[PDB]
């Protein structure tokens, strides 16, 4: 159940695995414009495909 | 990626054209008024003249012409000069 | 019954909006005193409604004028924006709507020896409007005409194809002419706009209706 | 040369004919489109960071 | 149609442990979006044929007048001029520059969309 | 014996039992423009109710508006029609407006009428599936219809209230002549307290009140000045009319 | 051919990389490509003049010529600068010619 | 209702079964329906008659009258054979009338 | 698009014997064909309301130029004259009967198909 | 310079090289009609035979008739086109027509090249996917071409050959000269032979030669002869040339 939980979040949106899952709320704060923006330029960039 | 979608319909016109030519030619057919180069006449002198005197040489200019002022008919000689 | 699809991002799309958020800038909605909020929404939407639709009657007279005066440029081609009822009568059409618009802030009653000199020169608007898009379209096209007559009368006269720079220096005086034509064809129906959005923007204008009641602080 | 028309009322109707249904097919069929498409991209310009913020404070993930 | 999203929960939901893996393409191309494929050519439009035989009946029409019109080879020479500038406009325009500044007209396409940033929607 | 046969095609040809049987076709176009007419007939509304129960399920949103304000304007009320219709609404929520929901609303609020399911599906529609600016094209004697609605019906849904709330404004109260601004004022403060949701628009109807109080009661003044008090501590201030300039 | 087909792709490949301000050499003379159109236009113009002359040349001018004659004509019926006039003597030439 | 479909129902209930040759009784008088149709036919010319002539009656005939004259009008225009007589008494009554 | 027999062969020859009974009513119905469904109206076409305008902008157009015809109230009678008959040919007129006489008319309708007499084809 | 700038333009645009490269879209149609205005051109049709080697098992039926018949009137013979031509019937034979496939197999007939796939779909097509008197309209020059093509490579189609029988008759020999009807008597009657099929309708090619024995041999008789004694007995009667009336 917890590869077919990852495998549904990974089929809509595969840019969740350059996230690391240890590094994840080590993103997060208390506002979404707090959250770190190690990751946020990049997961919007591969969320747009391959081309 | 969709752009196969947008090349299987071809050309189509704006979307009301229909209204704006048959607005255009309403109004250059319904004039109230006799045809620009005509005069209306009784059915006593269409039936009793010929084509060719009815025409005018005005109306019929030479379609290339070597001279300006060429006409391609000449009408009646029937003038009231 | 059934529409059609549209790309979205199509460069007419990007064009007309880029058009109609032009002519919607040139009467720009002022700032209320009070903060625009839940309270304010009202009087902002019907600030909205007694504005005139100038953003869209100006790029309506921008895309048929614009329309009417590359017409002129195309072959085989005049323009009808050279005609003295379609130029004229888009014109005094304009200065109805703003005149229209200016009686209907009142109850349609028209408005000491002042007001017939502000009257005139307000009711020659109306000819003004129209007369400068027909001259323009006029002038450009008719003194081509006159110049096509006059270059055509050397390789008439001379050789076909030789005594050449006499007819080059006046083949390219046409040349640089019709390319005149191309700046006066859209800059008179920016021009006719343009005054379209000044007139009828006179009288673009009525109160604030704003909260007659606060609970400040 | 050709100054005044043949009839002035019907080169002024033929004027409002075009003008009118230029304003017809903007008002119906062009400013719709436009409107569509400014308005997806406006909304979601002018949301997306109370958009964002209200998901953040719903999805219970973290 | 129902979405696809709750094709992919079913799909991954009814899948066995050892099979899940193999699956994983044929759910992922199972929700794919049709993007349709490129038919045939029956070229020409029952309106683009209209629209080309109208203009050179329009282009006939107007040349016929034209060439009796008492200034008849000043006006067939306007149509050398006028058309002259439109060949030299094919060869001066930059093209791309062009369709990129109609682009920047348009907030639509000047920008990119902007919602939706990822953090906010996750499901762990 | 012109006069005769012309009578005689009268009473048997053009009567009101063949106007409804012309009138079976398609219920709510024929139910609707008959009843603007002032065709009430409240047993020629009973063949309307059965010959249009089996197509209730599957109108479109425009013809269920039309069935509602065509019997509220006849006054006949088909209680398993007007299930039928709630279920057309309810299930259907997402394509009705608040220009057809407003006039759903005020059909069953006379015709006392609701459900849960009902109410709750008229409040998503109105706040989620239809514009924020819908209220404020209403019109304030029908969004104090449906204010009054979920506070018979006891269905506190503060994000309808806010919604609704701006609706409410000079703009919107002026509009109504003061007989009908009056009955609107009372309506809508009347329920603005039995939730205690007192908007920053609330200071709208409060001073449509205020600013001509010689066409109300002591008593209902007494009724505004509570709601008045009421809202000027949830605001936080005090209210204050503004003297224009 | 397919005829939508055909001269589409043929006329792609005259507009596109067709060029003879390059096959045919002609940066030797010219300095831009900006001055190549810039006379290429003139060119279609002198070209377009002295072919709708020459296609019917025999004609009395409608543009008023500048006292100037074409070749040995000079008092004909193509100089004439009445033209009630030359329609005379155009009708009297052509039974001649 | 739907523009199509509502009087396409009402028309064919008014072709097929709405019968007045039964829902007016009527067979008490006529012997088969195939001559009840063979004067509703007749009946229909005469009613279309009667209905063309009097919605415009004071007219000067086209057709010819075989001597006589409808009401009290017997020396007016609307009786008068020769039409360009009855056109100036027609001229002169129309400002009276 | 395969043929339907060879679904059936296909469909039948890869299931077991112990569900052959139950799945005849599946591959009957896989095999059947296409009687595509009854769609909404969507009614009188873009060249149906050109037939009914054009009628009518013909009708019109007729009865004007009657109406000024110099037997003006002979023509506007004998539309009357005309239209009885339309009226009376409704009420005459065996329709039934017309359309049966009309499919013996036609050799394809008047008979029923000849072939294929069914103990040539078996396959046993 | 009006001369030179003619000449200077007629030596670099318009030339054979350019004619070949607005040639490259559609093959086929400018394969075909540039050979039928006399441009046989060897090198010039190499470049049409690589231009249309991507698209020959794609090409409708029409496009390969034109193909065969232009590279037939050329002269040219691609052995890995024609076998992509063979690749496209053999594959579409049910598609082809009569008059399609007997200019076909006169370009293979000439260029002797066949296949045993491809002999026998050609046989099927003319045969069973095509009207049965198609034959009749196609004229026996081209039936006595494909006569003989299945003699030279000794396909024996019984079904085959009962159906190009039906083509010969006065009617379709009548319409030959009689130079090219003698080149065709004698190509039909020895694949006639070739096989020994003797059908009811050898008696119009032999009574075609029969009628008018003055221009032929007394080699190319005793030919005739052989086939009209083999006919006979199979048959089963004797020769009777008719005097009409
Ligand atoms: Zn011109
Ligand atoms: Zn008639």
């Amino acid at each position: 159940r917890l590869l077919k939980l990852w495998a549904k979040r990974l089929l809509v949106s595969p840019e969740l695995a350059i996230v690391p899952l240890n590094e994840f709320d080590a993103q997060l704060a208390s506002k979404f414009e707090g959250i770190s923006p190690k990751y946020q330029e990049l997961l919007s960039a591969v969320a747009q495909g391959n081309k | 990626s969709y752009s196969a979608y947008f090349a299987k319909a071809g050309f189509q016109f704006p979307a009301g054209l229909s209204a704006l030519v048959a607005g255009i030619v309403a109004l250059n057919v319904c004039t109230g008024r006799p045809t620009k180069g005509t005069k209306e006449i009784s059915n006593a002198e269409y039936n009793a003249t010929p084509i060719g005197y009815l025409q005018s040489p005005d109306q019929h200019p030479t379609a290339f012409p070597k001279v300006p002022g060429m006409k391609d008919v000449h009408g009646s000689p029937h003038h009231h000069h | 019954s059934s529409v059609r699809d549209v790309k979205t991002g199509s460069l007419p799309t990007n064009f007309l909006t880029g058009v109609y958020r032009f002519w919607r800038s040139q009467n720009p909605a002022e700032k209320p005193h009070d903060p625009v909020n839940d309270r304010l929404l009202p009087a902002v939407v019907d600030a909205s409604d007694k504005r005139a639709s100038i953003g869209t009657w100006a790029t309506t007279f921008f895309c048929t004028i614009i329309s009417c005066n590359l017409l002129g440029l195309m072959p085989f081609n005049e323009a009808p924006t050279s005609g003295l009822g379609f130029a004229t009568g888009l014109g005094v059409s304009v200065w109805a709507t703003a005149t229209i618009l200016g009686l209907s802030k009142t109850g349609f009653k028209f408005p000491f020896i002042f007001v017939p000199l502000e009257t005139i020169s307000y009711t020659f608007r109306a000819v003004s409007l129209g007369v400068r898009l027909w001259v323009n379209m006029l002038a450009g096209h008719t003194l081509l005409h006159i110049l096509t007559g006059m270059a055509l009368a050397l390789p008439f006269s001379l050789g076909f194809f030789s005594m050449v720079p006499a007819t080059f220096g006046v083949c390219c005086l046409l040349s640089a002419l019709v390319g005149l034509e191309y700046l006066v064809a859209v800059l008179q129906s920016g021009v006719f706009s343009i005054l379209s959005t000044v007139y009828v923007g006179e009288f673009n204008h009525d109160k604030f209706i704003g909260p007659a009641a606060k609970i400040v602080k | 040369m050709k100054l005044l028309p043949e009839s002035l009322q019907q080169e002024a109707a033929t004027a409002a004919v075009v003008a009118s249904w230029v304003l017809w097919h903007l008002d119906t069929q062009l400013l719709p489109t436009i409107m569509r498409e400014h308005k997806l991209h406006a909304c979601w310009a002018a949301a997306a960071k109370r958009y964002n913020e209200k998901l953040f404070k719903l999805n219970p993930s973290y | 149609e129902g979405n696809s999203v709750a094709g992919i929960i079913k799909s991954v939901n009814e899948t066995s442990g050892a099979n899940l893996l193999s699956s994983l393409k044929t759910i992922k191309a199972q929700a794919a979006p049709i993007y349709p494929a490129a038919a045939s050519s029956t070229g020409y439009s029952t309106q683009a044929k209209i629209a080309l035989f109208g203009a050179l009946s329009w282009i006939l029409y107007r040349a016929d007048g034209q060439s009796k019109a008492h200034e008849w080879i000043v006006d067939l020479n306007l149509n050398v001029l006028q058309a002259a500038w439109l060949i030299s406009f094919s060869s001066l325009i930059p093209f791309r520059a062009v369709y990129f500044a109609f682009r920047g007209m348009a907030p639509a396409t000047a920008s990119t969309l902007n919602g939706l940033k990822t953090f906010s929607s996750i499901s762990l | 014996p012109s006069q005769n046969l012309v009578s005689t095609f009268a009473n048997k040809v053009i009567v009101e039992e063949n106007l409804v049987n012309v009138a079976e076709i398609d219920v709510p176009f024929w139910s609707y423009w008959l009843s603007s007419a002032g065709f009430t007939s409240k047993d020629a509304f009973v063949k309307f109710a059965e010959a249009v129960k089996p197509k209730v399920a599957a109108l479109s949103t425009s013809d269920i508006t039309n069935l509602t304000v065509a019997f509220k304007r006849a006054n006949y009320y088909d209680k398993d029609l007007f299930t039928g219709i709630e279920a057309n609404v309810s299930a259907n929520f997402t394509k009705f407006e608040t220009e057809q929901l407003l006039q759903i609303v005020a059909t069953f609020d006379a015709f006392n009428h609701s459900s849960v399911a009902f109410l709750d599906d008229v409040a998503d529609s109105i706040t989620y599936c239809n514009h924020y600016l819908a209220p404020v094209r209403a019109g304030a004697d029908e969004l104090a219809t449906l204010l009054t609605y979920y506070a018979k019906n006891g269905h506190e849904r503060a994000d309808l209230l806010a919604t609704v709330a701006r609706g409410f404004s000079e703009v919107s109260l002026g509009k109504l002549s003061a007989a009908q601004r009056k009955d609107t004022v009372l309506s809508a403060l009347k329920a603005f307290q039995t939730f205690g949701f007192y908007p920053e628009s609330i200071e709208a109807v409060i001073g449509a009140a205020l600013v001509s109080p010689a066409e109300y009661s002591a008593e209902e003044l007494k009724e505004v000045e509570a709601v008045k008090v009421a809202a000027e501590n949830a605001l936080g201030g005090e209210f204050v009319l503004i003297q224009e300039g | 051919m397919a005829v939508t087909s055909f001269l589409g792709k043929a006329f792609e490949k005259y507009f596109y990389d067709f060029s003879a301000y390059e096959q045919f050499g002609l940066n030797r003379f010219l300095s831009s490509k900006g001055q190549y159109v810039a006379l290429r236009h003139v060119g279609f113009v002198m070209v377009g003049v002295n072919v709708l002359l020459a296609a019917n040349f025999p004609f009395n001018p409608p543009f008023p010529t500048i006292g100037m004659c074409p070749a040995g004509w000079e008092g004909t019926w193509v100089c004439q600068a009445d033209k009630a006039k030359a329609l005379e003597m155009y009708k009297e030439w052509k039974k001649s010619n």
